[PDB]
């Protein structure tokens, strides 16, 4: 019987809280189809091969196959949409300084590697060889690839330009015209963003940034090492070549026909049945073309639905911050990287994660000359024996004084008031 | 990549997708004659990064925008005795 | 401009029209109308070229109602991101970037169209931009000032404080900073004089 986790319990009392004493930068992958393979079939090189006296019977089944050809290039239409509405968000071709010294953060193994021809980044080239005649074999019955209309340089460079955008600019280019700042200034506005105050990033700034560089390091090991990593891009693939093979291995079946080969069947029997035997043959292809054609439309439905996904998300992560809840990642959203896939996107998502929680003695409010007092911006937390007030995401406490409390009534209301002194700083100095 | 094209002059230059050929060739009518180039994928730029310089707005605009959403299609029905058998 | 909604419109005429032209083919029978089939052979003969007809004439309307169902599935889609985006857009104001338009949304108006909706986003897009140079805190009485909600500016000559989507220059003081440590940890602080409106 299957376990469905390690069970875990909560010291809940009525006075007791846990406040984080430090933070772990996290980085994590998510992995996303956009387009699919664009496939034209021939009805004639199908159904009849080489012979023209089949040809010459078709023409009394209506127009079966102009059907065809239009869903077809419905779909390889849609391919083209797909990619162009996911990767061509921005209006510029930004590029990066060629001085590579952003505070401490390295970034070097998601920018673009200039000594190679595809201009790819390291990360980039370990996802293009994970994910991988009988083409010849099946163009020879009618079954051709179109390709795409973007090429991967392109894509390269689309993502390039994201990036460069996202690390010289912050959010601002993706409102409007980009805005140049320092990177460190940028991520002091995000540990705003996560409701942590700017001095804790200036003050931690190199623990910060060794964390990222190793984070980086490790997705580079990682996605070198496991290979199943990328198996939501490989199912794309391995359902195409099903689709194929199956429509080639009906090109074999007799239908309830003497045999396959339509050449014997003209060579062996009168004409009278011969028709029949004919038309059996071409009821059953028809059949499996028209199968073929509304699997591959609702296939096509499905990877709409996952590249709107994934515009989504690169308009959401990469292009400004979010506060929607496991959207970018398990934490809290930092800020996200893109990297291009064979038919899909990879996003890198950086979060915050607190740690090494610690247990403190709580209270709702303050009493003092009778009158309430209550924490402008955080909570008030008990060592044993004093009283401080702290910010909700990090430790570190400070002397409760009249600017950062407030005043609400007297003390006969709340419930679990406590009683201490709120320090005014402007008698120290009118005494002096 | 995409074949053989025939009929239209390739040009050295790079403009936004007209026709779609493939493979990053797009075609159009300009001059007047069908050209066949490679397709931009926008304009150049470069931002002034250094350690300690900001940029800061000074003015705003307001811009109105449209989006043109479908929301539901025809309702049809069949008889099916009157299309097979009159 | 509304080619979108036309679109959906031709769709649907495009499938009855294909329908229609079904109605002229034999699918391997003698003929494509019943009554010359009834009366020109015996009915013992006369049930194959009806079997032919009625299962041909049966496939082309299952397909129409088969590729009917695709269409209905993505109308379906296109109408719940609507909706949404009336809850999101029209009844209040979003901070999902691109959700609402193109800058940072304001409002938005909705209009009534054949078969859809036009949603007109009223958004904000900054202007004008000047360089500064900038730290991240200010060092005064060996301490480290960091600001409240703006950002640090300089001119070229002498420091202020402003909002960091429109400018608007503010001097210095202990109202819109507070105070964190010394002056020995920040990366690029600098020397300025915080100024104290009680003395
Ligand atoms: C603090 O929590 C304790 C339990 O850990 C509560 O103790 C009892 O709570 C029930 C619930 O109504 C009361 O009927 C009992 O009278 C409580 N016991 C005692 C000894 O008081 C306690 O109520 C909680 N504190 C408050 C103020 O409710
Ligand atoms: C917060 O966590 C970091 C690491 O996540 C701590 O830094 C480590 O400190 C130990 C000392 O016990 C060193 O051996 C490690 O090399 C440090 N890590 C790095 C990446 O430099 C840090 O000390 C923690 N903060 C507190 C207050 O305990
Ligand atoms: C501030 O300005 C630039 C941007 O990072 C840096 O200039 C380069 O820094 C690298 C890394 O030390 C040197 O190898 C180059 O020789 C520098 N080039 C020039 C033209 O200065 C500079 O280092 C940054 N400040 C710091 C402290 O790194
Ligand atoms: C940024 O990361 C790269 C790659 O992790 C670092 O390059 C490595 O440097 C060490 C020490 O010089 C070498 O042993 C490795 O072989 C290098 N790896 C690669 C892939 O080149 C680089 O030092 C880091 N820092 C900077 C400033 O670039
Ligand atoms: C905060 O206090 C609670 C209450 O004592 C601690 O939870 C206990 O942890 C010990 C671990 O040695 C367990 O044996 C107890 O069963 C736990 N009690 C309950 C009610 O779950 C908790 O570990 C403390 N946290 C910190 C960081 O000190
Ligand atoms: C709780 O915090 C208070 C204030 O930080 C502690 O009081 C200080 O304790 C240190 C070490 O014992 C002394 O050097 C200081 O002189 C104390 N300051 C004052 C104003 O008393 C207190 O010891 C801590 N209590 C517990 C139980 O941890
Ligand atoms: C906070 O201080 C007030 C005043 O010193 C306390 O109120 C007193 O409570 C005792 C109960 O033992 C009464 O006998 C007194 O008459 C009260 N005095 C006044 C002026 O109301 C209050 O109890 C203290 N808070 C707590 C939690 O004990
Ligand atoms: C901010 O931009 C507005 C326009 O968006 C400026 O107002 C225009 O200024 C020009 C030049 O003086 C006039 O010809 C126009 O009549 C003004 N109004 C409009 C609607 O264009 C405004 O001056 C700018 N603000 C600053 C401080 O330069
Ligand atoms: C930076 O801004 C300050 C604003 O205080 C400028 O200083 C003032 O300049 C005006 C000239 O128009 C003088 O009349 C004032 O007396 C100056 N103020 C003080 C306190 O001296 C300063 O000139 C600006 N610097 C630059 C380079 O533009
Ligand atoms: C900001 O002011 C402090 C002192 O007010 C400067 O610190 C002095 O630095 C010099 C180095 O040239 C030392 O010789 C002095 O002993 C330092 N003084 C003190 C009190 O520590 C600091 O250099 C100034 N900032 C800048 C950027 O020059
Ligand atoms: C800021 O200065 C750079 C030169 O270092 C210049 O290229 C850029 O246009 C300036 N920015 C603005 C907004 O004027």
């Amino acid at each position: 019987t299957m376990s469905l986790g390690a069970e875990n319990s909560v010291a809940y009392s009525n006075n007791s809280i846990a406040i984080p004493t430090n933070f772990t930068i996290s980085v994590t992958t998510e992995i996303l189809p956009v387009s699919m393979t664009k496939t034209s079939v021939d009805c004639t090189m199908y159904i009849c091969g080489d012979s023209t006296e089949c040809s010459n019977l078709l023409l009394q089944y209506g127009s079966f196959c102009t059907q065809l050809k239009r869903a077809l290039t419905g779909i390889a239409v849609e391919q083209d949409k797909n990619t162009q509405e996911v990767f061509a968000q921005v209006k510029q071709i930004y590029k990066t300084p060629p001085i590579k010294y952003f505070g401490g953060f390295n970034f070097s193994q998601i920018l673009p590697d200039p000594s190679k021809p595809s201009k790819r980044s390291p990360i980039e080239d370990l996802l293009f060889n994970k994910v991988t005649d009988l083409i010849c074999a099946q163009k020879f019955k009618g079954l051709t690839v179109l390709p795409p209309l973007l090429t991967d340089e392109m894509i390269a460079q689309y993502t390039s330009a994201l990036l460069a955008g996202t690390i010289t600019s912050g959010w601002t280019f993706g409102a409007g015209p980009a805005l140049q700042i320092p990177f460190p200034m940028q991520m002091a506005y995000r540990f705003n963003g996560i409701g942590v105050t700017q001095n804790v990033l200036y003050e931690n700034q190199k623990l910060i940034a060794n964390q990222f560089n190793s984070a980086i390091g490790k997705i580079q090991d990682s996605l070198s090492s496991t290979p199943s990593a990328l198996g939501k891009l490989q199912d794309v693939v391995n359902h195409n070549a099903q689709a194929l093979n199956t429509l080639v291995k009906q090109l074999s079946s007799k239908f309830g026909a003497i045999s396959s080969v339509l050449n014997d069947i003209f060579s062996r029997l009168d004409p009278p049945e011969a028709e029949v035997q004919i038309d059996r043959l071409i009821t059953g292809r028809l059949q499996s073309l028209q199968t073929y054609v509304t699997q591959q439309l609702i296939r096509a439905a499905e990877i709409r639905a996952s590249a709107n996904l994934a515009a989504t998300k690169m308009s959401e992560c990469v292009l400004g911050q979010s506060k929607r809840v496991d959207f970018c990642g398990k934490g809290y959203h930092l800020m996200s990287f893109p990297q291009s896939a064979p038919h899909g996107v990879v996003f890198l998502h950086v979060t915050y994660v607190p740690a090494q929680e610690k247990n403190f003695t709580t209270a709702p409010a303050i009493c003092h000359d009778g009158k309430a007092h209550f924490p402008r911006e955080g909570v008030f937390v008990s060592n044993g024996t004093h009283w401080f007030v702290t910010q909700r995401n990090f430790y570190e406490p400070q002397i409760i004084t009249t600017d950062n409390t407030f005043v609400s009534g007297n003390c006969d209301v709340v419930i679990g008031i406590v009683n201490n002194t709120v320090y005014d700083p402007l008698q120290p100095e009118l005494d002096s | 990549r995409a074949g053989c094209l025939i009929g239209a002059e390739y040009v050295n230059n790079s403009y936004e997708c007209d026709i779609p050929i493939g493979a990053g060739i797009c075609a159009s009518y300009q001059t007047q004659s069908i050209i066949a180039y490679t397709m931009s994928l926008g304009a150049e730029n470069s931002v002034a990064y250094s350690n300690n310089s900001i940029a800061i707005p000074t003015n705003f605009t307001i811009s109105v925008t449209t989006e043109i959403l479908p929301v539901s299609m025809t309702k049809t029905s069949v008889d099916c005795t009157m299309y097979i058998c009159g």
